[PDB]
């Protein structure tokens, strides 16, 4: 199987800054690019940002840049590297910032493209 | 041998819309010298002899319409209806012709509820 | 940016009928994506490259359309299959079509 | 006469889209060089430098290079190419113990920082008796601090024993030739205005490609292939922010790369046979490495570029550029290996601009690496010896690879961040041209003979 | 249909000629169709690769009538359901290329009656030598 | 000797039947008889293998009558020392598993006497076409 | 009252890797071009003497 296995939800006070994790197994983590989603109650869902875990590289949604920052934890093991844990420190909280995010992969066939999400985390509920 | 498994074993639904039935075979009989697949699709009606439906695996006989598709090749094959006839509802047969000894399907008895 | 727009917004249907959903991209040219979000529920993937299935999805979704016209349409409408639905191109997203039962 | 009786004829020119292993091959003065001092000289065949080819009449094929085959196997064959020049070396097993690491002799700066720590340790001798005392000099990005007194370790004591780079082997890009056995052929695009997907006009079948000298940078793609008349962006999907835009653009800047640090390469003794090259004295000046481009032909190939994309994001649209977003040391920071030295050079000088729709040279500091994590393995690092002397180096940037951000909430500008990424995006862009076909003879056709019993 | 001429004539130079023209060079295909620590057994395998496909092409000709003539005719008819189209638009119209396309369907229809025509002109030819 | 049947008839089917009725499927057997980090050494010396005892064969033939007719007759003929029975009691009654073992002793003299033969043909052939 | 492990005169031993696993996986045994594989049907047989099917 395939998960992405996020932490609990969280109350912070307004001004903070969130981490959130989120633990990939059951596939080789350093192939498939890791993105962030979230979903906001009477606004739908906003596109947070991307990393490709191999080195980290990182993409972020232009309204939110200087907020946001991922960074990755890979497998360094020969017995077992099919985990990884990917993370999320959204800064700059504000009441706005309520809300339900999301670690996602890409699906793993031959014609699922980058944005084209099979796999879906549980999602963290913040509250500001 | 060759063992012809059919998966249901009845089907009794209305009248005028479509079904579908699936016969699973225990062998790929997927000829690869002539890229052609080996079904007979029968139709037996009560106390009679069959009749042909789908040759080749998927190509209709003569005198039948077109509201039959045999489709699928490899191992697992469909005979898909698209409009259910009074005519129609009697049993239906899946056959492999690959090699001797040759073996019947078990015969998925459709009728109307 | 490509503005989605779905057109149905809140459709109200009955138990065994079929369910039309229109989405409407501001720039042509590209694909479609469909995922399906019910109450209290993970989203899931239903269709991606505007026509083809997901793995584990039935096949009464059917992705149709191109340039901006996005169909995408249910038949025989499961008590299962009454959630909300979203459009989605590269990033952006449509406001949710609600499938209400009468 | 209306009757047409059907012939096959054998030898007919048509092919098949196909997917095969092509074999290497070197120029004959690549292949002049002997006793592995490169990679695998004498495991390829010698051919002739621009390989024979001849051009086809009335004819169009749909190229793909972001579907092609042959970069994935020209991927995985310098990675495994990479790793079988390694076997050989030293493994440095007894080279993972306490450092006793204090400060280089130097003025210090409480303000800045040494990049150079000078480390006692035990060292085995030849004998399995007697061990030694012995020192190096190390950078700050090679040991970190085990937790008075000051002991660092290696950063890949948990991980691997690191095998060190032979001196022998010299790691200098010469030039590949991808032939094709026999029943296949290549086809390569002589079109000018290909974006490298849909009908090319203008072919030409080759059997064997041209000149590939593989280089290692993850931006700012050094010694490629210039394009023909102007700067051609190519990108699989535009719209899409998660694909790179690969520039080439037509005259290269030419960027010049030093470390002016004379050093002293020392030998330490490890066991019988097992030499560890150190670092001794840094005879003079502690100076920064660094780079430097021409500040007015990169303004000039930056107002090509800014002119070159434009004809997808419409005219009023204000381009600019910023530096990378973050990441590891290698996607953030542009890599390259100016002789047997892994630089990492800073480019917030270059990609610092907005463009509005109406005899300086930069310098550009870079840090240095000894043991670095080629292609991001599990267990395999390598650690790199010191070299002697001043080292620079000149060399062409040809292209760049940059990346959209994700432009939302009504984006009246573009912004585009440079990064590495995939050594992939740095395979295409010299195999953009080519693909592989399988030739099928034996058609059939009908004509007006039956054959004399 | 052949002229003086110096250019080479190389292979696949006549792909984008029309299929009456590319008949006058089917040789240079036929020619260049054969001879082209770990590395070798890659090299190795794609040239067994090589004459394995030369052979099967050979055996596919040689169980017909044709074994080194390397233009042949045989005794089934051209169905004309197969490319309904006339013999003057495909000699000096279309291509070897454009022409896979349009038979490809009916390929491996053809090939079994190719057999089928030279297993029974073998069984004509033996009982024809038979009765004398 | 063929009629109208839908089944396979596949390679080695006719193993059993009696050899004036496995001669009506020959190319089958001819077909399937070619095509099909250390285990590749084992795989391509079994493909060359194949390729060589394919090679081995064919030239067996193309050094006698036949190179590509796959029913050949010649001009020897048959010593009724070898086998001593009647024709009609061969092609009706035994298979080609029996009729192997019956003249597998005198196999090697009658290839001898296919080449002499071939080779006193072929200078026959020349010096007939000599004194033209 | 020291121990030491069995086989430390004889060989070094070689840790099975965690990352590998024992399943049994079905193995096909496939026949190169120019052979052929037989299979017995027959009920009653012994694995020795002539088979009929
Ligand atoms: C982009 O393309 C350019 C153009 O080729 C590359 O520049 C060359 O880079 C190589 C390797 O980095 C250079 O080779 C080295 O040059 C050193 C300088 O010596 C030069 O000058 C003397 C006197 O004229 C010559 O005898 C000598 O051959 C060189 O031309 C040498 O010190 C080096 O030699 C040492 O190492 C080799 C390793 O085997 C030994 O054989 C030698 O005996 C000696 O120990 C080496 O030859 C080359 O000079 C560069 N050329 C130019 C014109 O600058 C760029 O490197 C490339 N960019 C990237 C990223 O690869
Ligand atoms: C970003 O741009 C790239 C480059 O164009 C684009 O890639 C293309 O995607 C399509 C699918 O979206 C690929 O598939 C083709 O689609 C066309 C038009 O539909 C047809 O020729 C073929 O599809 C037919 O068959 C499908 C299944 O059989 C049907 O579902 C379909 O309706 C058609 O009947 C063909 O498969 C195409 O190959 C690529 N091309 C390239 C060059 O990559 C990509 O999709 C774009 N991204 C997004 C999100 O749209
Ligand atoms: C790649 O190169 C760029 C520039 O070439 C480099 O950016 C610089 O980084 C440093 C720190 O990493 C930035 O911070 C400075 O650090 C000193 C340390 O004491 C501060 O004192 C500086 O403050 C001065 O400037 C302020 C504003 O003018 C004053 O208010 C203050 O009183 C001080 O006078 C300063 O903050 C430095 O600002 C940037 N340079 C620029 C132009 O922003 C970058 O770090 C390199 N990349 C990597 C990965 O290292
Ligand atoms: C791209 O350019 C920006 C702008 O220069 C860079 O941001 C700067 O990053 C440095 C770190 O490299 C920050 O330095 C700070 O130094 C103090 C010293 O104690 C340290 O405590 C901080 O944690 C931080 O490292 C600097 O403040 C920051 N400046 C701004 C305006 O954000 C960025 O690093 C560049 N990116 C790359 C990949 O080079
Ligand atoms: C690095 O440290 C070593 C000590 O471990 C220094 O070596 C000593 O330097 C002093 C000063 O000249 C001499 O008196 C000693 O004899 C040296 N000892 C040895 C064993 O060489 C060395 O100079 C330092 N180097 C740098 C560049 O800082
Ligand atoms: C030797 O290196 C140590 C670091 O291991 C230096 O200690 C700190 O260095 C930083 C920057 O170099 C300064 O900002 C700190 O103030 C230093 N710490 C203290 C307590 O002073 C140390 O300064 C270096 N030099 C010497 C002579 O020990
Ligand atoms: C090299 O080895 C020597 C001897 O094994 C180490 O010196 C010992 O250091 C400890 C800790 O300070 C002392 O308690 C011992 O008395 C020392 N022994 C001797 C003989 O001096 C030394 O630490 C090692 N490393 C270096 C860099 O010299
Ligand atoms: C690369 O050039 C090709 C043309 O050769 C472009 O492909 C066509 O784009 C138009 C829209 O501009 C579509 O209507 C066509 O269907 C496309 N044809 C094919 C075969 O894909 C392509 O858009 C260009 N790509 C880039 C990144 O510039
Ligand atoms: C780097 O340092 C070495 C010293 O080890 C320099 O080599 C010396 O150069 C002078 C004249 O340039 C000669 O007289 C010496 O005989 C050389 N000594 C050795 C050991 O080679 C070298 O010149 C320096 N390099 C640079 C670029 O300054
Ligand atoms: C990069 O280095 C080259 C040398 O390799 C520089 O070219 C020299 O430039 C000077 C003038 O500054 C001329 O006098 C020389 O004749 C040039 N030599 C060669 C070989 O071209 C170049 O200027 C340097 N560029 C930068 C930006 O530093
Ligand atoms: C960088 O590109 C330039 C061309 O812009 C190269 O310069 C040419 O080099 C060839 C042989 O290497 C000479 O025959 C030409 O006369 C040169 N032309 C010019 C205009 O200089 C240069 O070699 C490339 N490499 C480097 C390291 O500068
Ligand atoms: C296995 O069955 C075979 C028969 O198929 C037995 O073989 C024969 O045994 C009889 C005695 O019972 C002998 O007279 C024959 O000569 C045997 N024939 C052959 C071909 O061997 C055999 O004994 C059986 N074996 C077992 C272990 O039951
Ligand atoms: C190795 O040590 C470094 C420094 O403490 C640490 O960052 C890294 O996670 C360690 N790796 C492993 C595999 O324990
Ligand atoms: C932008 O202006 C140029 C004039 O140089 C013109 O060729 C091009 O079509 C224009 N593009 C748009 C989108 O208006
Ligand atoms: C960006 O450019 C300005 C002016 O050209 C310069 O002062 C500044 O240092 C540059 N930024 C960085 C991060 O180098
Ligand atoms: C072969 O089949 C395809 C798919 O059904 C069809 O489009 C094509 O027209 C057929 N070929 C010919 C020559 O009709
Ligand atoms: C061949 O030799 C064997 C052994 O001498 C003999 O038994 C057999 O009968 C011979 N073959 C024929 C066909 O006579
Ligand atoms: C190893 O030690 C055991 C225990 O004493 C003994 O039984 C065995 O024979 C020894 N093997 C060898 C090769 O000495």
């Amino acid at each position: 199987q395939v998960q992405l296995v996020q932490s609990g939800a969280v109350i912070k006070t307004p001004g903070s800054s969130v981490k959130i994790s989120c633990r990939a197994s059951g596939y080789n983590f350093r192939d498939y690019s890791i993105h962030w989603v979230r979903l906001i109650p009477d606004k739908g869902f906003e596109w947070i940002g991307w990393i490709k875990p191999l080195w980290g590289a990182v993409s972020y949604a232009r309204q939110l840049q200087g907020r946001v920052s991922m960074t990755r934890q890979l497998s360094q093991d020969p017995d077992d590297p099919d985990w990884g844990v990917a993370y999320m420190e959204f800064s700059g909280l504000t009441p706005a910032d309520t809300a339900e995010y999301f670690c996602v992969r890409r699906g793993s066939c031959d014609y699922c493209g980058d944005f084209p999400w099979q796999y879906w985390g549980q999602g963290t509920v913040v509250v500001v | 041998d060759i063992v012809m498994t059919q998966s249901p074993d009845s089907l009794a639904v209305s009248l005028g819309e479509r079904v579908t039935l699936n016969c699973k075979s225990s062998q790929s009989l997927l000829a690869s010298s002539n890229n052609k697949n080996y079904l007979a699709w029968y139709y037996q009606k009560p106390g009679q002899a069959p009749k042909l439906l789908i040759y080749w695996a998927s190509t209709r006989e003569s005198g039948v319409p077109n509201r039959f598709s045999g489709s699928g090749s490899g191992s697992d094959f469909t005979l898909t209806i698209s409009g259910l006839q009074a005519e129609d509802v009697a049993v239906y047969y899946c056959q492999q012709y690959y090699t001797t000894p040759l073996t019947f399907g078990g015969g998925t008895k459709v009728e109307i509820k | 940016e490509i503005v989605l727009t779905q057109s149905p917004g809140i459709l109200s249907l009955s138990p065994g009928e079929t369910a039309t959903l229109f989405c409407k991209a501001s720039q042509g040219g590209n694909a479609m994506t469909w995922y399906q979000k019910r109450r209290g529920q993970v989203p899931r993937l239903l269709i991606y490259d505007t026509s083809r299935r997901a793995s584990g999805v039935p096949d009464r979704f059917v992705g149709s359309g191109s340039g901006t016209d996005f169909f995408l349409t249910i038949n025989k409408l499961d008590r299962e299959d009454f959630a909300v639905y979203y459009c989605q191109q590269f990033e952006f997203f449509g406001l949710g079509s609600e499938l209400e039962v009468h | 006469a209306e009757n047409l009786w059907v012939t096959v004829y054998y030898g007919v020119p048509v092919w098949k889209d196909a997917e095969t292993t092509l074999f290497c091959a070197s120029d004959a003065k690549a292949y002049e060089t002997e006793k592995h001092n490169v990679w695998a000289t004498h495991a390829c065949v010698p051919t002739d430098p621009n390989p024979q080819e001849i051009h086809l009449e009335n004819v169009t094929e749909e190229f793909n290079m972001w579907k092609n085959n042959m970069v994935e196997q020209m991927h995985t064959d310098i990675i495994s190419l990479w790793d079988q020049s390694l076997k050989p070396c030293v493994k440095l097993t007894p080279l993972c113990v306490t450092l006793q690491c204090t400060n280089v002799t130097n003025n210090i700066t409480d303000d800045m920082r040494g990049e150079l720590k000078n480390c006692s340790f035990n060292m085995t001798t030849e004998l399995r008796d007697k061990k030694q005392k012995v020192y190096s000099l190390f950078y700050r990005l090679d040991v970190v601090q085990i937790n008075s007194n000051k002991e660092y370790r290696l950063i890949n004591c948990n991980t691997s024993a690191c095998t060190q780079a032979c001196p022998k082997v010299s790691f200098e890009p010469i030039p590949i030739h991808y032939c094709a056995p026999a029943g296949f052929a290549i086809l390569k695009c002589k079109d000018k205005k290909f974006n490298g997907t849909g009908p090319c006009p203008s072919v030409s079948t080759v059997q064997c490609t041209h000149g590939i000298k593989p280089v290692v940078s993850t931006q700012l793609l050094l010694n490629g292939s210039l394009a023909e008349e102007e700067v051609m962006i190519r990108s699989e999907n535009i719209t899409n922010n998660a694909k790179n835009i690969l520039v080439q653009f037509n005259t290269p800047v030419q960027i010049n790369c030093t470390r002016p640090n004379n050093n002293t390469r020392k030998s330490i003794r490890i066991g019988p046979g097992q030499a560890f090259y150190a670092t001794g004295d840094i005879i003079g000046d502690i100076r920064q490495a660094h780079c430097n481009v021409s500040k007015a032909t990169w303004n000039e190939t930056l107002g090509k570029v800014v002119k070159q994309l434009r004809k997808h994001f419409g005219n009023n649209t204000i381009i600019r550029f910023a530096n990378s977003s973050g990441g590891d040391l290698e996607v953030t920071t542009h890599s390259f290996n100016c002789g047997g030295e892994f630089f990492y050079c800073n480019t917030s000088g270059l990609f610092n601009s907005t463009w509005i729709s109406n005899n300086d040279s930069i310098t550009l500091p870079c840090r240095i690496k000894q043991i670095i994590n080629m292609w991001q393995r599990i267990g395999q690092c390598m650690y790199a010896p010191p070299i002697q002397g001043v080292i620079r180096c000149v060399s062409n940037i040809t292209g760049l690879i940059l990346t959209r951000d994700g432009g939302s909430t009504n984006s009246t500008t573009e912004t585009f961040r440079p990064g590495g990424g995939d050594m992939r995006d740095n395979w295409r862009s010299e195999l953009y041209k080519y693909k592989v076909v399988k030739i099928e003879p034996l058609g059939v056709a009908p004509t007006r003979c039956k054959r004399r019993v | 249909a052949v002229g003086i001429g110096a250019v080479f004539l190389g292979f696949l130079g006549a792909a984008g000629s029309t299929m009456g023209a590319a008949s006058m060079t089917l040789t240079v295909q036929a020619r260049n169709l054969l001879s082209g620590t770990v590395w070798g057994i890659k090299q190795l395998q794609a040239r067994v690769l090589a004459v394995e496909r030369y052979l099967r092409d050979q055996q596919l000709l040689g169980i017909w009538g044709c074994s080194g003539k390397l233009i042949c005719c045989t005794n089934v008819p051209w169905n004309s359901s197969w490319s309904n189209r006339n013999l003057s638009e495909i000699w000096d119209n279309m291509t070897w290329l454009q022409w896979d396309k349009e038979i490809s369907n009916y390929t491996q229809i053809i090939y079994g009656l190719l057999e089928e025509s030279q297993n029974q002109q073998e069984k004509n030819e033996q009982d024809l030598l038979a009765l004398d």
